[PDB]
RNA sequence: GAGAGUUUGAUCCUGGCUCAGGACGAACGCUGGCGGCGUGCCUAAUACAUGCAAGUCGAACGAACGGAUGUUAGUGGCGGACGGGUGAGUAACACGUGGGCAACCUGCCUGUAAGUUGGGGAUAACUCCGGGAAACCGGGGCUAAUACCGAAUGAUAAAGUGUGGCGCAUGCCACGCUUUUGAAAGAUGGUUUCGGCUAUCGCUUACAGAUGGGCCCGCGGUGCAUUAGCUAGUUGGUAGGGUAAUGGCCUACCAAGGCAACGAUGCAUAGCCGACCUGAGAGGGUGAUCGGCCACACUGGGACUGAGACACGGCCCAGACUCCUACGGGAGGCAGCAGUAGGGAAUCUUCCGCAAUGGACGAAAGUCUGACGGAGCAACGCCGCGUGUAUGAAGAAGGUUUUCGGAUCGUAAAGUACUGUUGUUAGAGAAGAACAAGGAUAAGAGUAACUGCUUGUCCCUUGACGGUAUCUAACCAGAAAGCCACGGCUAACUACGUGCCAGCAGCCGCGGUAAUACGUAGGUGGCAAGCGUUGUCCGGAUUUAUUGGGCGUAAAGCGCGCGCAGGCGGUCUUUUAAGUCUGAUGUGAAAGCCCCCGGCUUAACCGGGGAGGGUCAUUGGAAACUGGAA
């Protein structure tokens, strides 16, 4: 598949995450096609960071999220966007 | 449409059935010491009647594999 | 400290007071050892360049590794190179401490930021190679306030400098703009020291 | 030179010679085929013992070994320091240096890191001769 | 863009040798306190003791277990081709960069348009029989399906075609008619009236896309000519078959070409790059860790299955090597994580958990994951912190030395005051956690409507690390410093002992009875939890000189000519645009160097953003110079 995820970096007890486009198949820190975002759980209000207008182009060419990603897009208001983009 | 690459050059020898040789002969730099080295490479072109002639100026254009060495074609002759 | 050494031996053999004001110095100025009140040599360009670089660090009490990477980092800053590093070698901690006076030496104030009994911007740093800038106030962490030690050590005060300001009411200070090779003592060659490394 | 010249061959560096070459030689018995690999020291075994007249201007006498390594390339090593351990079939270990004095000799003996017991009596510099602290 | 020492009686040049800096996947010697970030078989791609690394679905299927849920050994589907390992081979479209495919594929993902109609035959499991210790094998009989095989209707699949608009020759795109083929499946759930309808998960056909691959191509990057010829399906063509697809990919027939001193062929070497170290820069060396691509899974070959392999933990066969046996016959491939032996100067725990991130399966709960999170060991490296702070004298005892008066170790100690980074003891105790699922509901599209689906908001929820970091108090200077050198080069000198002996040494060189060069003590200098030696790389080395050298005598003009090839080429006009120069577009991944911000008590480290980098390519311009032409 192609798939909407986390890339690990930083370093060791003090994670950071970039917002990624990728296939199932290759590593986690691998290759991607394009990354989009960035995520940070350390925070108090966890800090996001998203283009959101090739993240709706990934999604309408079919790129699904994970869990977490999911939840960061619509705790961003992307994934109701995404449905009001699918309602026409 | 996307377009194809196209080249220059001399015929060299006719021999073949339905094709030519084609140099083409270029000046270029020499990596270290900065002179300029004529630089040659002869392509395999298509020559649809064996209209071509040794001795004659070309021009050729890339296409398909045509054979274990073809890659090329015949597309003008510019000067014979 | 870093050093757990004695301290006259050093001011003596580099000819110049450090770690105090003519204390080491104008009773036997002459270097330490079987020699140096018996006879003298010349001293190479070599030596002279070292001593300069000597008479930086043992000033400081600062391991010579940290020493170059405070060198090569200063390298950085725009203006020249030896003057940058001076002010930068200022613009650590220990300094501000030492300036502002709650203990009588480097060394002291170092044992002091190292035990924690100082608090930056407020917040606790318990480490003597911090950098602060222009803004940061120190303070005494609101309990190592009374103690004898500084308050018998503030009793002492040679002159405060014009980058600094403190309130022994507070025990509350900061710096207030970096200095530029004058405000600063001057018993030294800025140029020496970029000759050593250079070669 | 022409640049034409210098285009018809470029130019070319000297081959450097290495101060320790069997160092810089591996081995292994299944091809039996040496190998090129860096190495800073080397394990071998000691087939002779004995003393050397050095070069002039000098006429002490110094102790030397004859060492098969672990390579299979037969050694002359210089045995530093006052007195030692060593005798024949006896394993050491080997380092480079080379003893002016001395015509053959291009390699030391690392001094207590194996059979070769440590210097006696040595107070300064132990950390060269292998005396521990005391 | 730093130089210093060393040839001589001395000098200038030439020329070499060494040194002062920086870097290591390092080892070794002496010593050794802690924290954070990292790194750690480079050698034997040598061999493997053991354990775990690829499973999953009961909402596909039948049987068995069971007091309806749940469980299973089997058939079936998906995944096993990812992730993970190493660098053997490989001098080539393998890799980088930039293009091309009108000459090509693509399960799972998304969307659009249609359709899941009816039947058949078996086969495991099971039960028996015989074999065999037993597994496990056969032979008979029974049986289900989302397993298989038929049909009707449906091809933007073929064949016959005709029109429109076109490209780069081979040709492409769109439209329409005729003829011939090609499909499927259900499961769960609700509702309804019972026929029906119907959400979701699936299935089939076509189209688009995205993603992943494949073929071709320009150029680029290694030494040897003490390696000059090589090739014979080799080069082209006409036919034919073959691949997802072009093509000597293969076959038959015809011709005899083709490549190559612009280094072919051959030998040895090597994974390639981003990038890393060094350097004023050009360049030199490397290709550990991180990312990309390639190749290979004991060696060799071959296929099947499948969207994808000629498959690390699949198959077959040959070969080597090994193990168990009941001796009849079976089984296997650590370059997966740990680990073991061996080799070696040398490199880790036979650890915890799927809490997280990501992947496989599933409707999901969940399961699986030696990926990955973490923890352990090694001073291997980078950063940080200490091992006390102040005060305290013409200056204790002692050591060294004494020019026997003194000088020095030395404010060091003692003594007094103070502190608790660390250590210890007792207490508290975060982040990381998002969710998913489930329960509620508010709006949608779609429904006869429900179920369901999508979205909004609440509730609930689960931590290996770990009672780790972090923080509070109490107690104690108490338990926490060693290594190298001291003739010059180069920082830092005395005493004794020895007597060309013992020994030192990177270069020069010391030591033959007054040694700052050996050994020791004191003192000093440089560093400091590291110091030094060795090995390797760059520089310095203009010592391979493009930048940037030279050949009268120092090394260096073939003994001289005739001359193929090549290099170089008088003056002017026109023409071009091969080279050159120039505007635009596109790209040169992230990470790393560089700059600017932020965050970890600073630092190391980490994040964000920008910049750079190409003899890069296409397209459009100039004709001064080189080149081509008249
Ligand atoms: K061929
Ligand atoms: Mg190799
Ligand atoms: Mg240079
Ligand atoms: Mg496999
Ligand atoms: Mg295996
Ligand atoms: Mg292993
Ligand atoms: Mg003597
Ligand atoms: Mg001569
Ligand atoms: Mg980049």
């Amino acid at each position: 598949a192609v798939k909407i995820r986390l890339k690990r970096i930083g370093s060791k007890k003090k994670p950071f995450y970039r917002i990624v486009v990728a296939d199932s198949r290759f590593p986690r820190d691998g290759r991607s096609i394009e990354t989009i975002g960035t995520y940070n759980p350390l925070l108090d209000p966890v800090e996001v960071k998203i283009d959101e207008e090739a993240t709706l182009k990934w999604m309408h060419n079919g790129a699904k999220p994970s869990d977490t990603v999911r939840n960061l897009l619509s705790r961003e208001g992307i994934m109701e966007k995404f449905h009001n983009q699918k309602l026409g | 449409r996307n377009q194809r690459k196209v080249y220059t050059g001399r015929v060299v020898s006719d021999k073949m059935d339905k094709t030519i040789t084609v140099v083409v002969e270029t000046y270029k730099k020499h990596g270290l010491y900065g002179k300029r080295v004529k630089y040659s490479k002869k392509f395999k072109a298509h020559d649809e009647n064996n209209i071509a002639k040794t001795g004659d100026v070309v021009r050729i254009s890339e296409t398909r594999p045509l054979s274990a060495t073809k890659h090329f074609r015949l597309l003008e002759v510019v000067e014979e | 400290a870093r050093y757990t050494g004695p301290s006259w031996k050093v001011s003596r053999r580099l000819g110049i007071s450090l770690s105090g004001t003519g204390k080491e110095l104008e009773r036997r100025p002459y270097a330490p050892g079987q020699h140096g009140p018996t006879q003298r040599k010349k001293i190479s360009e070599y030596g002279l360049q070292q001593a300069e670089k000597q008479k930086l660090r043992h000033m400081y009490g600062l391991t010579e590794r940290q020493f170059k990477n405070t060198f090569n980092k200063a390298g950085k800053l725009r203006g020249k190179h030896g003057e940058n590093f001076m002010i930068l070698l200022e613009q650590r901690l220990d300094n501000i401490v030492y300036r502002l006076g709650l203990a009588r030496t480097r060394r002291a104030a170092r044992q002091l930021v190292n035990h924690g009994h100082i608090t930056v911007d407020g917040k606790r740093v318990d480490i003597p190679s911090y950098q602060v800038s222009v803004g940061q106030v120190i303070s005494v962490r609101e309990k190592s306030a009374k103690n004898s030690a500084i308050a018998e050590s503030l009793e002492v005060s040679s002159f405060v400098p014009e980058y600094v300001t403190f309130d022994a009411e507070k025990l509350t200070g900061s710096l207030n703009r970096l200095p530029e090779r004058s405000e600063l003592a001057a018993e030294i060659n800025e140029a020496f020291i970029v000759e050593f490394y250079s070669r | 030179p022409t640049i034409n010249q210098l285009v018809r061959k470029p130019r070319q560096s000297k081959i450097k010679k290495s101060t320790s070459p069997a160092l810089n030689k591996g081995l292994n018995s299944f091809k039996r085929e040496l190998t090129d690999v860096n190495s800073p020291q080397k394990r071998g075994v000691c087939t002779r013992v004995g003393t050397m007249t050095p070069k002039k201007p000098n006429s002490a006498l110094r102790k030397y070994a004859r060492v098969r390594l672990s390579n299979g390339i037969e050694v002359t090593a210089y045995i530093p320091g006052i007195g030692h351990n060593l005798q024949e079939h006896s394993v050491v270990l080997i380092r480079g240096g080379r003893v002016k004095d001395l015509p053959g000799v291009r390699y030391h003996i690392v001094r207590g890191a194996l059979d070769t017991a440590g210097v006696e009596n040595r107070g300064q510099s132990r950390s060269k001769y292998g005396t521990k602290k005391p």
